[PDB]
């Protein structure tokens, strides 16, 4: 899975 | 045109605008206007998910 990073969305 | 992609991973949402998906579904992408987060459609609802999450490939 890869990562995910919501600091962004 | 909504175009649609298959899920290589399951993603499951965290907050409420998140579009929960298991690997192998369908998504329709309805807005793909940002380049890492995309609003889909499945058979649960509609929100947003990691483009990183899905493919091109049916």
């Amino acid at each position: 899975t890869p990562m995910v990073n919501r600091e962004n969305k | 045109m909504a175009r649609r992609v298959r899920a290589l991973y399951d993603f499951e949402a965290v907050e409420d605008n998140e579009l929960t998906f298991k690997h192998g579904e369908l998504i329709t992408v309805l807005d793909d206007s940002d380049a890492n987060w995309w609003q889909g459609e499945n058979h649960r609802g509609t929100g947003l998910f990691p483009s990183n999450f899905v493919t091109t490939d049916l």
